[PDB]
């Protein structure tokens, strides 16, 4: 977290600064998304946060 | 001639204090030009194909 970094989960490969959200997801979601429709919140899949 | 001087500078006061229209003009070349950016990242989404 708060290093720029080669990410990957679940084949959403990207580049990025992760940091730990307050946004509140429902149990179906993986993914949060832009305007832009390009990703910018996830669910890692090792831990549910 | 002052006191009617001095009364319209205070119409002005009241006037921009009051009507939600009157600097249109300004407000829709702000809203132009984020209009634009917005147009400009929604294209982001789109599939061309
Ligand atoms: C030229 O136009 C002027 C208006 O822009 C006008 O001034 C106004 O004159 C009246 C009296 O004639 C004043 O009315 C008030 O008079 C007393 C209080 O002072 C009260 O009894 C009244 O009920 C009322 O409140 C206006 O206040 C006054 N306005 C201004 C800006 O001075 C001139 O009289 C006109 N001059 C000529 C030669 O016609
Ligand atoms: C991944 O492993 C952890 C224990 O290290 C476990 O708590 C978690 O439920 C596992 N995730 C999945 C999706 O199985």
């Amino acid at each position: 977290k708060n290093k720029c970094v080669n990410f990957n989960f679940n084949g959403l490969t990207g580049t990025g600064v992760l940091t730990e959200s307050n946004k509140k997801f429902l149990p179906f979601q993986q993914f949060g998304r832009d305007i832009a429709d390009t990703t910018d919140a996830v669910r890692d899949p090792q831990t549910l946060e | 001639i002052a006191n009617q001087f001095n009364s319209a500078i205070g119409k002005i006061q009241d006037s921009l204090s009051s009507t939600a229209s009157a600097l249109g003009k300004l407000q829709d070349v702000v809203n132009q030009n984020a209009q634009a950016l917005n147009t400009l990242v929604k294209q982001l989404s789109s599939n061309f194909g």
